[PDB]
């Protein structure tokens, strides 16, 4: 059986579990392509169903996802409860290495849900975006309010009667928004973000944004401080967002690639690869294993160059200046082999569905060659220049720290959560892209996960990324650079260029867009910041119905006020820069 | 040919205020500070172009100052979003004169591949730009040849000595386009290198 | 009938093959032979389906689901892997030969033998041999032919030869070698040659006007119109790029239309795009012409309307419902006018009395298929309906349809059809002043002048009913005849007659009636059906006025002092004398036009109005059906200057500046909502279509598909900023792809068939309830009118028999699918198509004159010499002589008019 074979996973144990618990009509099982089970639980049971999972013995302890889903213009819904627009959940189960993906089913006049924040607080944030984008109301949220776009918008942009395309440019509302951006600071009401108890008198409320003198984005952050000692705080993201899920549902399954390229700019062909692992789960296509090898080797590739730039930008922000340069300078080399790769820089567009969009130069062993052999002097200067100077351990070491179970209600992946002691890397516990044949190690932290801690962890995968790279150039497969299906888009060139069957493959897939049959299909990988990952509702049609991107730095930012709670704006500041985040990857 | 701020007007330039206004243009050409905004990827590059293996430094473009106040050149590398509109425009208007404005990627150029509903589609709606740079990204190299041709746009503009004598009206060059002055050798380009090679 | 697909239980119809029954349920079969108006032939091989003898059954056999009957307890698979194979191995063997020629070929992104061949899953190519080649051939200024490109799929011949009647297209050769075309090169002879390029699943036949302008489906903007080239209202999907009408196509409509268009609706679209239409309001201050804008042409043509005494409007059958109305308003309704002239509008009326008042059921366009005898009196149908002799065509070949149906033969095996009814079909009894298109099926013709045909359908109605008028006078081989003509309607179940205004007689009009009376009579289930003239004839006679000529009348008097002429060029129903002089004694002339048409040299104020592609209306067609028309683009998007606005709009506007000195354009609905509040005749328009308001779950109708390009360049060599979308607040569509086009969606107004796999228009057949039936929420379009209660009584008006008078000719009516519509003249792709204008003459009158064909006669008509070629026409009866309707300087008014000095020059 291949991996893309729609499955119901009734052999699931947990589906017995809630069979026995719940009984046999309380839900409806979905077979689809996602590789976790689909279980439709009516809305009054869901937070009974939410309770079960939390108290299973070996529980469902993150909840990975909550989104929502416009079903009204979706044709292809056998087997499917009657949804004018559902509520989805995505639960993983560390401990089971499983995860389940519940479904609410809601009415158009009926669109509201209770609130999934007394089990998990990160519904708070996902539940807010749900909101903003869909409608969709949360009965017993603390501060449902927009997350992405501002108060004063009309309408939920991600259902399907919204335009898409840019409206007209007014000067008008530019200039009254400049005067609600003049009145904040004055009109500002701790009441309308959550807050209790502004202005006792002992508070005052600090703004950082909109514009951070740093690379990983534009975003503000309100304080609640008592002299240098922030209480409270919530972070004001959205500055970023730019529709890329509603670009998805209109742009065809390959005209979208550069798109997913976009979603975190330092980390290209990493976020191109769950989405062309997702849409070939909807193709029913199996690439061979150059293919493998060579998405495996420029995400490692794309994974030092994320890992080198978090670092130089970690350094920075602690006060040391000079690596910074250095390091681009090695990210210039990297640069130079993904230029004489892909043609392009930091967005490549080079993955396609079924493989690849040109075989390899010649001459790219010589380049990585040079680069392997220049990469671990320059990181031991590094580390010997400010890893481990005493300055830099003093503002990192016990700064905004957190454990096991913080990490876990919070959704932390990525480097914190390994720092907190839990061994958890998708490309081991489930892997991908052919990540079996790679011998690596996955480093993990000792339970407590400081600045320092992250920051070292991500020095560890940066040499476990390399010796990835090593295996990569040492052993790679003589073969197709695509794969030998009809849906593969697009198909090898030259016989596009000399066969008529292949050019009328070519002519429909370019134009009209190649016909995904309809299915969900779930990719989930370990991105530079953390765990990404494309969930895709298909139609039947040329286009993605729904495209969900969930990515790491969003439960990241969600954390920031839960772990600096009593702390210092510097420890704030260096907080913020021992992420690894980009506003991008928040917003999307 | 020259166009007026305060109209397409001529030249206007005894011979002292014509070697000072080419010391003038001189001076503010050779040391333009951008001012340090960051918004998308675009200003990834840009500080790439920033560091050590590129050296903007060279052209006196480094001393990156963090205040509006200090800085003339307002470098817009990123997507105009609908949110970030108003602090871009404010930002602009913390400025002081003279002021120029690159923008740096398609996003800032016309809105790019971002035609949504979140995304102004370019930041000449709203505030003048003097450089347009194509790329998605532009590499730092191509920003720095957007900053010399900022360099010689400055070197043959008129602005004012002093606020008290003269005219106060601002003069820029209607240059002729790199397009058309490129078409001559861009045209008569007749093999590349195969793309099968490194 | 229980099918079980897949292992999935179906219900279907029984009399279907298996085919057509499992792309009705959504199933996906690749062909090409077979098409739903064409019955099965089982040619190309392609839909294999694999059927079990069983419930339980493992091995199977691949059978033709096209040549398979949908019975009782069939068990199929499509899925099979042997089935997929054999399809994938069928399009593979059709690849061998097909060229390399998709990006330069016409077909392209709309082609079915790309969409089957992505669909079976073909994109591997080991083949290595040579690839066997065919010379083209010049098929005419319309159809552009390739046979390089053909697949044998046999879809043209059955279509031209079987279904349209053609005779000059057939298949040639042998084994691999089979060519499809003419015997040699020329033109395509046949009406219908259009739906070839439809019909074709390959790129061989393709719209030459269309290849001249080229583009792509997904580049187009669509939008559901109704056919404005006659009075049939065939329903049309126009397409533009770039500002300009760029293709028309057919968009199904299961009751009038379903696949097929004929070549004046689908090639006479190029007035459209003429270069000298009006653009601007334009304004004639002494020998000058300025421009103004639209705020500035109201205000004026306010201000000088207000000075006026009288001001007077001439309509159009030519505008809508809703522009005719608003001039009517704008004017009054005692000095609205409709464009036609006395006699034109007398035969209109008679023949909408008839329709609406005479108790017997006008039928639609598909359904004309269904009767069992067809009496055509004095119209030229192929000449001036051309969609009803199609459906004729078809009715005629129902006898066959009954022969083999009554041998249990299945109603899609056309072949065995063809062969058990071999040359056996229903009676067609035509009759006109010469030979008809009609002819080599009709089992009898008359040639004679219209008091002889008008004689003859009322001497039929008085042999079937005694109580009818009699007709003395007739001789014994015509009474001979009619008597044979009489056996054959009695003896019918269905009988059909078939009549119109174009013959130029309100006798032969009596006459079908009368004969439609005697039939209904006698308990038969007649039918009757009556060809106005223009697109929206019916309706003008609907709404009603007065005569051309009385308008002229108040002009020349002098108790009109400003005239208001609305779509028309006032020269094809009156003398162009007159109307120039009556024009000019008028002190103001306002012409609100969208072509550029000869009464505008004098003309005070001309607005620069919309044609049918850039306005929005209603249309009533011959049987009575009102139907709503969209528009296609925004004429303003491209050029910023263009002020051309729809004409209902700018008479609107001008009523609102006259009343209340302000300017409101108007919206759509309200237009609408006037008109079934004035006037209860046309109160059925209002459910047409739906209003501006309706969504489809929240989101409008998408005009272009969704994967419409170059948004951000297309107007860049302009102005480099993109400009707003335009706004249609009239309508339910979109100008954009922000919208619904889907093939499920709650809807009857489709502008495009589009679905995923089906870039062709097969894709009509998913935006079906069945395949071949009628669309999935019913047909837009509503009748107006249902049948009387009770009918007319006999006219008594029997005319005598034509007698030649020395020194006049009658002016019998010669009528050309290219060349006697307005508007389809204009379109420089017909001068090419439209015939030299000649003059029909008798042999023994050529011979009394002594002139011999291809000499010059000049005759003088209203005081107006000109002079026309001879041409020998046999069939002409002898003191009449034969015009060329609707050409240039002959009127169709012209028809049954007396002629006087007819001498060669
Ligand atoms: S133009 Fe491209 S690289 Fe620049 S900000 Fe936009 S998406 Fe990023
Ligand atoms: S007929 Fe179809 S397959 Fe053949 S060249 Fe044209 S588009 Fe391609
Ligand atoms: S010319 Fe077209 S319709 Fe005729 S057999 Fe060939 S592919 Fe079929
Ligand atoms: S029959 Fe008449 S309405 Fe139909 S396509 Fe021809 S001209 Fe148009
Ligand atoms: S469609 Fe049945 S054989 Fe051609
Ligand atoms: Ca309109």
């Amino acid at each position: 059986e291949p991996a893309w074979q729609t499955r119901d996973h009734l052999d699931d144990p947990v589906i017995g579990e809630l069979r026995n618990r719940f009984g046999p009509d309380a839900f409806t099982v979905q077979a689809t392509r996602t590789g976790v089970p689909v279980v439709w639980i009516k809305r009054e049971q869901l937070l009974e169903v939410g309770d079960f999972l939390k108290k299973l013995p070996k529980p469902y302890v993150m909840l990975f996802d909550l989104h929502g889903m416009d079903e009204r213009l979706r044709t292809h819904r056998e087997g499917l409860p009657a949804a004018d627009f559902s509520v989805f959940y995505h639960l993983i189960s560390i401990d089971r290495n499983r995860d389940i993906m519940l479904k609410v089913a809601l009415a158009e006049n009926d669109l509201h849900v209770p609130t999934f924040t007394k089990l998990f607080p990160n519904a708070n944030w996902y539940e807010r975006e749900t909101w903003d984008l869909f409608g969709i109301t949360f009965d017993g949220h603390p501060n449902l309010r927009r997350i992405m776009m501002p108060q004063t918008w009309k309408g939920h942009p991600l259902r399907k009667d919204y335009p898409a395309r840019a409206t007209e440019f007014s000067p008008f509302e530019l200039t009254k928004a400049k005067q609600d951006l003049e009145m904040e600071a004055l009109t500002f009401k701790p009441e309308e973000w959550g807050m209790k108890r502004g202005t006792n008198e002992d508070f005052m409320f600090l703004n950082l944004g909109p514009n951070h003198p740093s690379a990983h984005g534009a975003f503000r952050i309100v304080l609640q401080l008592d002299g240098e000692e922030i209480v409270d705080c919530v972070p004001d993201i959205g500055y970023h967002h730019r529709g890329a899920e509603k670009m998805g549902e209109r742009q065809s399954w390959h005209s979208y690639i550069p798109y997913t390229d976009r979603i975190e700019y330092l980390g290209g062909c990493v976020n191109e690869m769950p989405y062309v692992l997702a849409v070939e789960k909807l193709a029913g296509i199996t690439v061979p294993d150059r293919v493998n090898v060579i998405r495996v080797m420029l995400s490692e590739l794309f994974r030092i160059n994320s890992h080198l730039l978090y670092i130089s930008t970690f350094i920075q922000d602690v006060g040391a200046m000079t690596p910074v340069f250095f390091a681009f300078t090695d990210r210039q080399k990297i640069y130079d082999l993904v230029e004489a790769i892909t043609g392009f820089r930091m967005h490549p567009a080079w993955f396609r569905i079924g493989g690849v969009a040109h075989d390899l130069p010649r001459g790219w062993d010589r380049l990585l060659r040079e680069f392997l052999d220049w990469m671990p002097k320059r990181l031991a200067s590094y580390e010997k220049a400010a890893l481990q100077n005493t300055i830099l351990k003093g503002r990192s070491q016990g700064v905004a720290a957190y454990g096991a179970k913080e990490a876990l209600e919070w959704g932390t992946t990525g480097a914190g959560l390994r720092a907190t002691g839990i061994d958890f890397d998708v490309r081991k516990a489930r892997p991908y892209s052919g990540y079996e044949n790679f011998d690596f190690e996955i480093p993990v932290g000792g339970g407590v996960s400081d600045c320092y801690t992250r920051v070292m962890l991500k020095v560890e995968e940066l040499r476990q990324s390399l010796r990835i790279l090593e295996q990569c150039l040492n052993n790679m497969p003589e073969g197709p650079f695509k794969a030998d299906h009809p849906l593969t888009t697009p198909p090898p060139k030259e016989r596009t260029l000399q066969h008529i069957e292949t050019l009328i493959t070519h002519f429909l897939q370019v134009s009209w867009g190649p016909v995904m049959p309809a299915n969900e299909s779930f990719q989930m990988i370990e991105a530079t910041k953390g765990i990404n990952s494309y969930y895709l509702t298909s139609d039947g049609s040329t286009m993605s119905y729904r495209t969900r991107i969930r990515t790491p730095s969003y439960a990241h930012l969600q954390q920031i006020p839960a772990a600096i709670r009593g702390s210092l704006v510097s420890d704030l500041i260096v907080y913020l820069g021992s992420i690894d985040f980009v506003m991008s990857d928040v917003d999307r | 040919d020259y166009t007026l701020t305060r109209e397409i007007v001529t030249d206007p330039l005894n011979v002292f205020m014509g070697k000072l206004n080419d010391m003038v243009n001189w001076g503010r050409k050779n040391s333009i500070w951008p001012y340090n905004f960051g918004l998308s990827c675009c200003y990834v590059e840009m500080v790439t172009s920033f560091t050590a293996v590129h050296d903007v430094a060279r052209f006196g473009a480094e001393v990156l100052r963090a205040s509006p106040r200090q800085a003339d050149l307002m470098v817009v590398a990123g997507t105009c979003f609908t949110k970030m509109a108003p602090v871009i425009q404010r930002l602009y208007d913390q400025m002081l004169e003279p002021k120029w404005v690159i923008s740096m990627g398609a996003c800032a150029n016309s809105g790019g591949m971002y035609d949504i509903y979140s995304v102004v589609q370019g930041v000449d709606k709203f505030i003048p730009v003097d450089v347009y740079i194509p790329g998605c990204p532009p590499r730092p190299e191509a920003y720095m040849q957007a900053l010399m041709l900022l360099q010689e746009s400055i070197g043959k503009e008129r602005r004012p000595l002093s606020w008290v004598v003269g005219d106060q009206g601002v003069y820029r060059a209607n240059m002729q386009s790199e397009r058309e002055r490129k078409r001559g050798e861009r045209i008569a380009v007749t093999n590349l290198r195969t793309p099968d090679e490194i | 009938a229980t099918i079980h697909v897949d292992g999935k239980e179906y219900e279907v119809n029984g009399a279907d093959n298996l085919l057509e029954a499992c792309l009705s349920l959504g199933l996906d079969i690749p062909y090409f032979c077979w098409h739903p108006a064409l019955g099965s032939v089982g040619a190309c091989r392609q839909c294999a389906v694999k059927q079990y003898q069983n419930a339980e059954d493992t091995r199977g056999r691949l059978v033709m689901s096209c040549m398979t009957p949908a019975s009782d307890g069939t068990f199929i698979s499509i899925d099979d892997e042997e089935a997929k194979q054999f399809r994938e191995s069928v399009v593979e063997w059709l690849m061998t030969n097909h060229p390399h020629d998709c990006p330069v070929c016409e077909e392209g992104g709309n082609c079915h033998l790309q969409d089957m061949t992505v669909m079976t899953g073909h994109s591997f190519r080991r083949y290595r041999f040579t690839k066997r080649t065919h010379r083209n051939q010049d098929l005419g200024p319309f159809i552009s032919h390739e046979m390089n490109r053909c697949i044998a799929c046999y879809r043209c011949v059955r279509y031209y030869k079987d279904y349209a009647g053609g005779t000059d297209l057939g298949v040639y050769g042998a084994h691999d070698n089979v060519y499809f075309g003419r015997p040699e090169d020329g033109t395509l002879e046949s009406e219908f040659s259009g739906n070839l390029v439809e019909i074709c699943p390959t790129g061989v036949f393709t719209d030459k006007t269309h290849s001249e302008r080229y583009n792509r489906k997904w580049d187009m903007q669509f939008a559901p119109s109704i056919c404005q080239q006659c009075s049939i209202g065939c329903n049309i999907s126009p397409g533009e790029r770039y500002g300009e009408l760029r293709r028309i196509e057919n968009r199904y409509n299961g009751t009038v239309n379903h696949y097929f268009l004929c070549d004046r609706g689908r090639f006479g679209y190029g007035y459209v795009n003429l270069k000298d239409r009006p653009r601007q309001p334009v304004q004639r201050r002494g020998d000058d012409f300025i421009t103004l804008n639209a705020e500035q042409a109201m205000q004026g043509a306010a201000d000088i309307l207000r000075q006026s005494k009288k001001v007077i409007g001439i309509g159009s059958p030519r505008a809508s419902v809703e522009s005719n109305f608003a001039l009517r308003e704008l004017v009054g309704e005692e000095n609205f006018y409709t464009g036609i002239a006395h006699g034109e509008q007398e035969r209109l009326q008679l023949a909408l009395k008839v329709l609406r008042e005479g108790g017997i059921y006008t039928p639609a366009l598909r359904e004309i298929e269904s009767y069992d005898a067809v009496l055509v009196l004095g119209e030229d149908v192929t000449q001036t309906g051309a969609r009803v002799a199609l459906a004729v065509r078809q009715a005629v070949k129902g006898k066959a349809r009954e022969m083999a149906a009554a041998q249990k033969v299945a109603d899609w095996q056309i072949a065995a059809i063809l062969n058990i009814g071999q040359r056996a079909k229903h009676p067609l009894f035509v009759t006109n002043v010469d030979d008809t298109r009609l002819d080599d099926i009709a089992a009898w013709t008359y040639r004679a002048p219209v008091e002889d045909q008008a004689r003859l359908g009322f001497a039929i109605a008085h042999a079937l009913d005694n109580s009818a008028p009699a007709v003395d006078g007739i001789e014994p081989e015509l009474q001979s005849k009619i008597d044979v003509i009489v056996q054959a309607l009695a003896g019918a179940k269905k009988p059909l007659i078939i009549s119109g205004t174009n013959a130029g007689s309100l006798e032969v009009i009596q006459a079908a009636a009368n004969v439609a009376k005697a039939l209904k009579g006698r308990g038969a289930d007649v039918g009757i059906t009556m060809i106005a003239r223009s697109v929206n004839s019916m309706g003008l006679g609907i709404m009603g006025g007065g005569s051309l000529e009385e308008a002229l009348t108040e002009l020349e008097t002098g108790r009109a002092d400003a005239v208001v002429v609305l779509e028309n060029d006032l020269h094809r129903h009156a003398s162009a004398t007159r109307v120039n002089a009556a024009l000019a004694k008028a002190p103001l002339v306002m012409v609100v036009d969208h072509q550029r048409t000869a009464i505008m040299e004098n003309a005070h104020l001309v607005l620069s109005a919309a044609s049918f592609a850039e306005s929005d209306g209603t249309v009533i067609n011959n049987e009575g059906r009102a139907q709503r028309f969209f528009q296609v683009y925004d004429p303003a998007y491209y050029d910023s200057k263009t002020v051309m606005l729809e004409s209902w709009r700018w008479l609107h506007s001008l009523h609102s500046t006259l009343l209340s000195r302000e300017v409101d354009w108007t919206q759509l609905d309200h237009v609408i909502d006037a008109v079934v509040a004035k006037i209860p005749e046309l109160a059925g328009i209002k459910d047409a279509a739906p209003d501006a308001t309706f969504r489809i779950r929240g989101q409008k109708l998408a005009r272009e598909p969704h994967r419409y390009s170059g948004r951000t360049a297309m107007r860049a060599n302009i102005s480099v900023h993109e400009p707003r979308q335009p706004q249609d607040i009239d309508t339910m569509f979109t100008f954009s792809m922000e919208g619904n086009n889907q093939p499920t969606a709650h809807r009857s107004q489709v502008p495009f068939a589009w679905a995923p796999g089906w870039n062709s228009p097969q894709a009509w057949n998913k935006f079906q309830d069945e395949v071949g039936g009628k669309l999935r929420f019913g047909d837009p379009g509503v009748r107006l009118f249902e049948t009387s209660e009770n009918g007319l009584d006999y006219f008594t008006s029997v005319p005598a028999r034509f007698q030649p008078q020395d020194g006049k000719w009658r002016i019998a009516p010669y009528y050309h699918l290219f060349g006697s519509d307005e508007l389809s003249q204009r379109a420089p792709v017909f001068q090419s198509r439209m015939p030299q204008p000649y003059i029909k003459l008798n042999p023994a009158d050529a011979a009394k004159l002594g002139v011999n064909a291809g000499t010059r006669v000049s005759f003088s008509y209203d005081g107006n010499t000109v002079t026309l070629p001879v041409e020998i026409a046999e069939g002409l009866t002898a003191g009449q002589v034969g015009l060329p309707m609707g050409m240039s300087g002959i009127a169709p008014v012209l028809a049954g008019a007396h002629l006087e000095d007819l001498k060669e020059a």
